[PDB]
């Protein structure tokens, strides 16, 4: 979870930054505006880092988070932190909406005299390689991973349907 | 001090809070007109305790309404800039020593530069004179500087050409 | 504008000094890794063996590297 | 790079395009010189909004004692003109 | 420099035909992977947890209290 | 002579000079020792800095 | 030719890196200790028995 | 919430499948006997 | 855990394990499930707790790894078989369990009150 | 084996620029930038072959170099700890740092 | 060409590989071709610096100390015994160091070849350690900044007369 | 040793009679070359200390000491020009004379085999000193913090010659090698308390403990730079070594002796850590670091293990150049505007962008990083606490974390934040400047790689 | 201004998780025809 | 902190604290304010001066005449200070003890 991770919010950043320096720079959420406008690959990194850090349906990333709740779901844990991890991981969800419900959303709304650019090979190519790689990598660390212990893999109802 | 900027300032940093309340603008609109028919009914009294005195329930309704974070725009102290830049300026007192050689590696600029340290070093007698002249016992009155009546520059110019923000 | 005229500290003390630092730094570096080569290469460090019978060893040559 | 800067004629064509926009005076009488409250006599309230949505405009800046006195349009167009960085 | 970004005031941005070309190609790329092994994956893997119905295996039934 | 000759030169010195503290030699005959120590049987480093064979007790 | 050239500036380390290690490792007792190397009963004698599930 | 959490620190979860019907029941150390025949 | 063996083996710890079996040992009705052979077991190093029945599979599939490198995939059939074998296996203890809380309510329940009655 | 004596190498293909930055003090006005991401690359490559020869067969050995000084009962010396902590992870550090330091060539212009 | 018996290192017991399905060969055409690249241009220059080397041979010792009655015979003061008999106790003692350090060597050695094993085969190793570090742990240990010989001696006396107490009430 | 003490002997008259403008160029010339014999020096091996005379020898700490006052001549004259570079010849010639004859008591102590030698060179060190500062300090008032400051030395710094010539006709030789293997346990009592106490307290004065410690700073604000490199880099260290020496008996005495001190010199870290962080005026803020790691040292000394003198002898060296360097930072950044207030000007990463580099470098070598000598020293040395207390981690540590702020605090608001623009004098660096840095950082990070000549006679 | 233009239509929520589905999961339709076929 | 109540200013604190506060300001602005060229060195105002030479303890070699002072002093290095002068004899005297008696389960410590 530490290496899948670093790709998702290192790719979060690098994009955020497209956002950012491209307005000028405001950096905050208020202001912001909708998701397309001459924004196509900016925005799409952020669906995938967004949708990717929400914990993922079935992406990259969730062959870590949703493995842990698994895990960490059952057994000898004091059981304040099942509940812990449930709301933990939906409120990071509620950060993505958030972070989408005003950045990418709403008509755009912020100081005027359009100049954002998002043509540059540096971030095309940047963003490019890490998302390529990204939904890619994770899945050579899923099963290259030379087993460790018994994965739970039998999940009880109510105790297994609790991640997504 | 005066009543003027007193109620100018609690309408102008209410419309700034209230910007950073809401959101898609229009509702932002509509409540700002709201608070403009709030401020509108005011102003056509001339009684005097009266109105300072309804300022202050305006002062404490204001202070509620703040929250804690209120849209700061970038070039002033806040979060996002506040000079981000000032390692990057170097005053022009600087660079009257350089090496030679490299004050030959800009070979003209140096020639209007010392046009300036001409313009300059002429003045500052002009300057003192008009000074010492104008001011009252002690200058205590006056944080201004007025102007120069001959032809010629404004007297307390020097730092007040600058190193531009980049 | 089209180049605005940029304001630096000074260019020539630094790198006047850096210049000349290594320089000298150099300047006796260069003989003393030559030889650490060299003697390195044609002549060898040194082998073991063991202290002959009835020999007397040297002071130095107690120790391995040739320049000790 | 952030390239354009604001010009002289850039900023002309923005004071004067923003009030233009505004509504409750006509364009009828709009200039560099035309007077900003005397000649159109709106509100002191009113101009407070005028330098606030033009701040929102150019989104810097402009300190409440400096913003109280401004008037004219030449003269914003001056204050945006030296604390930006606009001549030549 | 001047990339043909055209700085505009108060229109729309204009926007490169071959980058909205990649973000559309990603946005295929996610889905069509995402389904495409939810087509190749389970999210109930295997037998499922069991049930007391062999709780009662009465044959264990105490010896001695009838 | 401050940067060439000291730095430089000194550097080398220091750098390797004799075995400095006589450690190098302790690897050596640990070594030597060590393996006699095995290979004859003996337990390595019995404790007793000197031998009670040879020593006397005070008395109550 | 350039892009080999760079592969040179990688490559002078892997001959001068590479060579302090062919003389380094059989001077020093210990060091490059690796893991041994892991070992099945595919290899050498096998025993299972194994056969089911289905 | 950290002082519920050490009221919750010698309470317990426990692993399968569920918890507090609790008479004396089992809790994992296997207890009494073994036979079966 | 089917035996106390003992300490003058000179071994500590995995040489000996709770037993030489992992978990319990199944004094029960009968035995416990064929082998895996120590020596084996270790020389394919095995992390304890990865270490247990069903090992059969797991170093089949450790051979299935290594058996294709390039190929990232390989053998997704030994996985669900250890997967397998362990699923049926911690539905044993699933069993034991059940055995042990009927057994709780049953003698506790009829003992204690037909003990009760006198 | 000897190949993760390459991978003691990637960590001084990285070692090389600031002596770049520092010695020669002039070809650095050339965008070395572009340069400093070049031996980022080289070593996520010249990095990426021994996860391969690990997700084979294994094979970590850890290298101490020579020794750092002695003290007393205990010499510490410097190592190289191949865990598959490291074998796996320098490859993700050194990739993610790829990707930030293009994007700074685009951000710090 | 170390001392190999100082040192073990066990039987090797490398696998066969066994290629078990028809792919590419992701390193081996560059376990090859390194072998091609790096081993033999430097082959060469080690064995030419090798040739270089044995033209002309050099023959180092390993000193020698012989031994002294060590600090039983000297007398109260008088230092002229005493210096030696010390100074070469300083001497032992740094050997008993460097032993120390050896042992200390074989056992993180000895983990690291083992592997996931970590109790199995280091046994006996880990075993002679805890006999060696508490030798050492016994003798040397406290003392203090300032000693020679007289502060070792002493604390045998301590142990000795401790033990013999202890012996009294072994009775 | 002799072939070390004709050398600058001689120096002496090639300083007197010379031509005028070249006084600079022979002294630091002939004085480097006295700097590499310096490095000569190091012959140690084995076990026995070596002895080059039956009146004064060398064991292991003697010599790091040693090369790092011969090291610290050419580079203190070296840095006190300019200074001045202004006055009649004779004022020259006698400031780089008593700098030599300073030394040439420096060297008479650190070598000096018996404990008498060594007091009558020692307090042979503290006059050349004193006329340094007082005779030109910059006087502010003056304070008169020379000479009553000699009495803060000698007040409580005279009885231990009594306590020695005792120890003299008691046990005859006064000879280090014989004290040693002679040396007899004292049992605790109350002659053994006034003895114990009177050696210890008359060293303690100088490397200040806690209590004592009023003793720097006003000393440390009036000197010229060269008295204080002289100063702090090397007088305490005095203290701290004949401290070293004479804990060779007290054996037993300085455990009931010792705990107070302790105790003291551990709450007295702290504090003094705490009041270097608020102050003003710059120069004061390096002199309580120096406290700081001075207490820490003397905590070294008194707990015995051999870790805590390895730490101990390498917090002597390391903090030696280290603090020596960044008082020197202090004065270079004094030429240009005259304040020794810190926060009167500021910026200086704009100007002067490679000056940063040393402020950096040199804050960070005394900010405790990990391969800096200073670490290595304050590293065992926490070790040597903690085997010692389990318990006095929280207070070394907070060291740890205090240290690193005010280290790190001084690195800006000098350095960093905006350029106070109402200067305009500043002139860019020199390159006399960047060669005494470079003297100072380069041995210190080189030392980094091959440490073990200033780890400590136990080794 | 900032609701005319090409903007005002915009995008509900949602929509951004169906931004691509069209094409996506086109060619997952036709994913399964290397193996069907 | 929290600008509150608004103050009336009445009309001498009007008259007064306005004319005379501003009075001294803007003496003392123009007064620094006259940035001529021809200065080398630094500004030297005597402001911060005070700030320096006051910050140096002007009072502390004097005298410290008792009032709450010396218990406030002494209280302040009292408690704290020699409750840990005991609990390091304590912790002390208790670990010679574990290591005189019992075990301290030591076992391998070497280096100390
Ligand atoms: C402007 C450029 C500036 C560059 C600065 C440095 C940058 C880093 C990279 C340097 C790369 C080149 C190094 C020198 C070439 C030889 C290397 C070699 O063969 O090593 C293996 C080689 C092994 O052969 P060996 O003789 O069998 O082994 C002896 C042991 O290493 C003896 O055991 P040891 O424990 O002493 O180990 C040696 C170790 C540790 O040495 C020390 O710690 C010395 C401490 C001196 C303290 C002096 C205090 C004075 C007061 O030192 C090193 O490994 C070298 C680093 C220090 C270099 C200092 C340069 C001057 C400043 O190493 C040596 O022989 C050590 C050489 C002696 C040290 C000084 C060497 C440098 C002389 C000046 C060169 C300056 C740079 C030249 C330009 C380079 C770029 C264009
Ligand atoms: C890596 C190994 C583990 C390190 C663990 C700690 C990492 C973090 C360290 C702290 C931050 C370092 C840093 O970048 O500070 C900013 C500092 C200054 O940067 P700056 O002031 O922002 O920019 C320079 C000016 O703006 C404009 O000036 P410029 O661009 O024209 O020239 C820049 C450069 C020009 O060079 C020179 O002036 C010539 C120096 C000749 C040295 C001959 C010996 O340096 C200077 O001008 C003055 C600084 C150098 C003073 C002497 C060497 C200090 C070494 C400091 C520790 C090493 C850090 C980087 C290590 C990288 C691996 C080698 O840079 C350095 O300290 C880097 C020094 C690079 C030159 C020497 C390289 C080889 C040295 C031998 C091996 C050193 C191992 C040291 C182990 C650690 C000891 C504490």
């Amino acid at each position: 979870h530490i290496c899948t991770h670093a790709f998702f919010k290192a790719m979060l950043f690098m994009c955020s930054g497209s956002i950012i320096h491209s307005l000028n720079d405001e950096q905050d959420i208020r202001k912001m505006g909708g998701l397309f406008k001459a924004m196509p690959f900016t925005t799409t990194a952020l669906i995938i880092g967004s949708l990717a850090l929400t914990g993922m349906p079935f992406l990259t990333g969730f062959y870590s988070k949703d493995l842990i709740i698994e895990s960490a779901n059952t057994s000898y844990t004091n059981a304040w932190a099942l509940l812990m991890t449930l709301v933990a991981t939906s409120f990071t969800a509620i950060y993505s909406t958030r972070i989408i419900f005003f950045a990418l959303l709403g008509q755009p709304r912020f100081p005027t005299l359009i100049n954002i650019n998002e043509n540059n090979p540096f971030l095309i190519n940047s963003i490019k390689r890490l998302l390529i790689g990204s939904l890619f990598a994770g899945f050579i660390i899923s099963n290259n991973i030379p087993p460790m212990t018994i994965p739970q893999m039998t999940m009880p109802h109510y105790l297994k349907m609790t991640a997504l | 001090l005066t009543h003027q900027q007193k109620v100018l300032q609690l309408y102008k940093r209410a419309l700034r809070h209230l910007e950073s309340r809401c959101v898609h603008r229009d509702k932002y609109r509509y409540f700002a007109c709201l608070l403009r028919a709030r401020f509108d009914e005011h102003k056509n009294e001339k009684d005097m305790v009266k109105a300072t005195q309804l300022l202050r329930e305006a002062e404490k309704e204001f202070w509620h309404g703040q929250h804690p974070q209120p849209y700061i725009f970038p070039e002033s102290p806040g979060g996002t800039s506040y000079e981000r830049y000032e390692c990057y300026k170097v005053p022009e007192w600087c660079l009257d020593d350089w090496h030679p050689s490299e004050k030959a590696m800009y070979p003209d600029y140096f020639a209007k530069r010392e046009q300036w340290k001409k313009l300059r070093r002429e003045s500052w007698e002009r300057e003192v004179k008009q000074l010492q002249e104008e001011t009252p016992v002690g200058g205590p009155r006056t944080e201004a500087l007025p102007p120069a009546r001959k032809q010629g520059d404004l007297p307390p110019l020097w730092w007040h050409i600058v190193t531009r923000p980049r | 504008g089209k180049r605005l005229f940029i304001i630096k500290p000074s260019g020539f003390y630094d790198k006047r000094f850096l210049k000349l630092l290594r320089f000298y730094i150099l300047l006796t570096g260069i003989p003393v890794v030559i030889g650490i080569t060299l003697i390195n290469v044609f002549i060898g460090e040194a082998e073991l063996a063991e202290i002959p019978e009835g020999y007397v060893p040297e002071h130095w040559e107690y120790f391995k590297h040739p320049i000790s | 790079s952030d390239a354009p800067p604001l010009t002289l004629e850039g900023i002309k064509d923005r004071v004067l395009y923003v009030l233009k926009l505004y509504d409750k005076i006509d364009p009828e009488k709009l200039s560099v010189n035309s007077h900003f409250m005397k000649d159109l006599g709106l509100d002191s309230l009113d101009q407070v909004e005028i330098i606030m949505a033009m701040e929102d405009e150019f989104g810097f800046e402009i300190p409440d004692i400096d913003a109280e006195k401004l008037m004219c349009p030449q003269e914003i167009v001056d204050y945006i003109a030296d604390k930006k960085d606009v001549y030549e | 420099g001047g990339a043909h970004i055209e700085p505009r005031y108060r229109q729309f941005p204009q926007l490169t035909r071959s980058q909205v070309i990649q973000a559309e190609f990603f946005s295929a790329t996610m889905w069509f992977w995402i389904l495409w092994r939810f087509w190749h994956d389970s999210d109930a893997v295997l037998g499922h947890f069991p049930y007391p119905d062999p709780s009662q295996w009465t044959d264990e039934e105490l010896g001695i209290p009838p | 002579f401050g940067f060439s000759i000291v730095l430089v030169l000194g550097s080398t010195f220091v750098a390797y000079l004799p075995d400095y503290r006589m450690q190098e030699w302790a690897r050596r005959e640990a070594e030597r020792l060590v393996k006699y120590r095995e290979a004859h049987g003996l337990p390595l480093m019995e404790s007793n800095c000197f031998d009670p064979s040879k020593i006397q007790l005070p008395e109550d | 030719r350039h892009s080999i050239f760079a592969f040179t500036h990688v490559l002078i380390p892997v001959w001068i890196i590479h060579y302090y290690l062919k003389y380094h490792v059989t001077t020093k007792p210990y060091t490059i200790v690796e893991k041994k190397p892991r070992i099945f009963p595919g290899d050498t004698i096998l025993e299972t028995g194994e056969v089911i599930p289905p | 919430g950290f002082v519920a959490f050490m009221l919750f620190m010698f309470w317990v979860g426990e692993t399968y499948p569920t918890y507090q019907p609790v008479g004396p029941k089992q809790y994992p150390y296997n207890n009494l006997y073994l036979e079966r025949g | 855990a089917r035996r106390y063996l003992g300490d003058a083996s000179v071994e500590p710890e995995p040489l000996r394990m709770p037993t030489f079996p992992p978990d319990y040992g199944f004094p029960e009705r009968k035995e416990r499930e064929m082998v895996a052979t120590q020596q084996e077991m270790n020389d394919a190093q095995l992390v304890l707790q990865q270490r247990d029945y069903c090992a059969h599979y797991l170093i089949r599939f450790l051979k299935c790894k290594r058996d294709s490198f390039p190929n990232f995939l390989a053998c997704k059939h030994e996985q669900h078989d250890w997967d397998y074998c362990e699923h049926l296996d911690y539905v044993k203890r699933m069993k034991e369990f059940e055995r042990e809380r009927r057994l709780l309510q049953r003698k506790k329940r009829r003992e204690q009150r037909e003990a009760d009655m006198a | 084996m000897n190949l993760f004596s390459s991978l003691t190498l990637v960590t001084l293909i990285l070692l090389t620029m600031p002596i770049a930055a520092i010695n020669f003090n002039t070809h650095k006005f050339t965008n070395y930038p572009l340069y400093v991401k070049t031996t980022i690359s080289c070593a996520f490559i010249t990095s990426m072959i021994p996860t391969m020869m690990f997700i084979h067969t294994g094979q970590e050995m850890i290298i101490s170099n020579w020794h750092w000084l002695t003290i007393q009962t205990l010499k510490l010396s410097l190592s190289f700890k191949m865990d598959f902590f490291s074998m796996m992870f320098v490859p993700v550090a050194l990739f993610v740092t790829w990707s930030i330091m293009e994007f700074s060539m685009w951000y710090m212009h | 060409s170390w001392d190999k018996d100082v040192y073990p290192e066990p039987p090797r017991r490398t696998p066969a590989p066994s290629p078990q399905t028809s792919l590419p060969n992701p390193i081996t055409y560059l376990t090859k071709a390194f072998d091609l690249l790096v081993d033999r241009p430097v082959t060469l220059v080690r064995e030419f610096i090798e040739r270089q080397h044995a033209k002309n041979k050099y023959y180092y010792y390993h000193r020698e100390f012989r031994r002294v009655p060590d600090i039983t015979e000297c007398h109260e003061k008088d230092v002229l015994c005493m210096f030696e008999a010390e100074m070469q106790w300083k001497r032992d003692y740094k050997v008993d160091q460097e032993i120390v350090n050896i042992i200390q060597e074989r056992l993180k050695a000895c983990q690291q070849r083992e592997g996931e094993s970590h109790r199995q085969n280091c046994a006996k190793e880990l075993q002679q350690f805890t006999q060696v570090v508490k030798a050492y742990q016994d003798r040397y240990h406290d003392l203090g900044a300032h000693y020679s010989a007289r502060k070792c001696l002493a604390k045998q006396k301590q142990r000795m007369l401790a033990e013999r107490k202890a012996t009294k009430e072994a009775a | 040793m002799l072939k070390y003490i004709i050398p600058t002997m001689m120096l002496m008259p090639l300083t007197w009679l010379s031509k005028n403008s070249m006084i600079w160029i022979n002294t630091t010339l002939h004085s480097l070359l006295i700097s590499l014999t310096s490095l000569l020096l190091l012959n140690q091996f084995g076990d026995n200390s070596l002895n080059f005379s039956l009146t004064f020898f060398s064991d292991s700490l003697s010599t790091p000491l040693l090369i790092l006052t011969m090291w610290l001549l050419p580079l203190m004259l070296m840095a006190s020009q300019h200074h001045l570079s202004k006055e009649n010849l004779a004022r020259k010639k006698l400031f780089i004379s008593m700098l030599i004859l300073l030394q040439l008591f420096l060297i008479m102590t650190f070598t000096a085999t018996e404990l008498i030698f060594f007091y009558i060179m020692f307090e042979a060190t503290l006059v050349p000193t004193l006329i340094i500062i007082t005779r030109w300090g910059n006087q502010t008032e003056r304070l008169n913090a020379g000479l009553y400051f000699l009495f803060y030395t000698l007040a409580g710094s005279l009885p231990l010659l009594v306590a020695l010539i005792y120890i003299q006709n008691t046990m005859g030789s006064l000879n280090f090698l014989i004290l040693q293997y002679w040396v007899q346990p004292m049992p605790n009592s109350w002659s053994n308390t006034f003895m114990w106490l009177a050696c210890m307290m008359a060293f303690m004065v100088k490397m200040p403990l806690y209590g004592l410690h009023l003793w720097l700073p006003k000393a440390h604000v009036e000197a010229p730079i060269a008295g204080s490199m002289v100063l702090a880099a090397i007088l305490l260290k005095l203290g701290g070594y004949g401290m070293m020496r004479i804990t060779l008996l007290l054996n037993p005495i300085t455990d009931f002796m010792a705990y107070p001190f302790i105790m003291l010199s551990l709450w007295g870290m702290i504090m003094t850590s705490s009041i270097c962080l608020r102050q003003t005026d710059l120069k004061s803020l390096i002199a309580y670091s120096s406290v700081s790691h001075m207490a820490l040292v003397i905590v070294a000394i008194l707990i015995q293990t051999p870790w805590s003198y390895m730490g101990a002898t390498a917090l002597m060296i390391a903090h030696g150049l280290t603090s020596s360097m960044l008082f020197c930072l202090a004065n270079s950044n004094y030429e240009r505007v005259h304040s020794r207030t810190m926060i009167l000007a500021r910026g200086l990463q704009t100007l002067l962008p490679l000056m940063a580099a040393w402020w950096l470098l040199a804050s960070l070598t005394n900010l405790a990083l990990p391969p800096s000598i200073n670490l290595i020293g304050e590293l065992f040395v926490v070790m040597s606490t903690f085997s010692w207390s389990n318990i006095t981690i929280i207070l070394m540590g907070l060291n740890m974390v205090i240290t690193a702020l005010y280290s790190l605090y001084m690195l800006i608001t000098t350095q960093r934040g905006k350029h106070t623009h109402h200067i305009n004098n500043i002139l860019p660096s020199f390159t006399r400047e960047n060669a005494l840095m470079s003297l100072h950082m380069l041995p210190l990070l080189l030392l980094s790689l091959n440490p073990k000549i200033i780890l400590g006679p136990l080794y | 201004w900032r609701y005319m233009g090409g903007f005002a239509n915009n995008v509900s929520f949602v929509g951004a998780l169906l931004k691509g589905f069209k094409w996506g999961f086109a060619a997952f339709v036709v994913a399964v025809g290397a193996e069907y076929y | 902190l929290d600008p509150a109540e608004y103050d009336i200013s009445s009309e001498t604190r009007k008259a007064q604290a306005e004319r005379l506060a501003i009075r001294s300001r803007l003496k003392r602005e123009y007064q620094l304010q006259y940035n001529d060229p021809s200065r080398r060195g630094v500004v030297e105002d005597p402001a911060l001066i005070r700030w320096t030479c006051a910050r140096s303890a002007n009072v502390y070699p004097n005298f410290r005449p008792n009032t709450k002072t010396s218990l406030l002093g002494a209280l302040f290095g009292i408690g704290p200070l020699i409750f840990w002068y005991y609990v390091f004899k304590t912790d002390r005297d208790r670990k010679e003890k574990l290591i005189q008696e019992g075990k301290l389960d030591r076992t391998f410590n070497i280096s100390y």
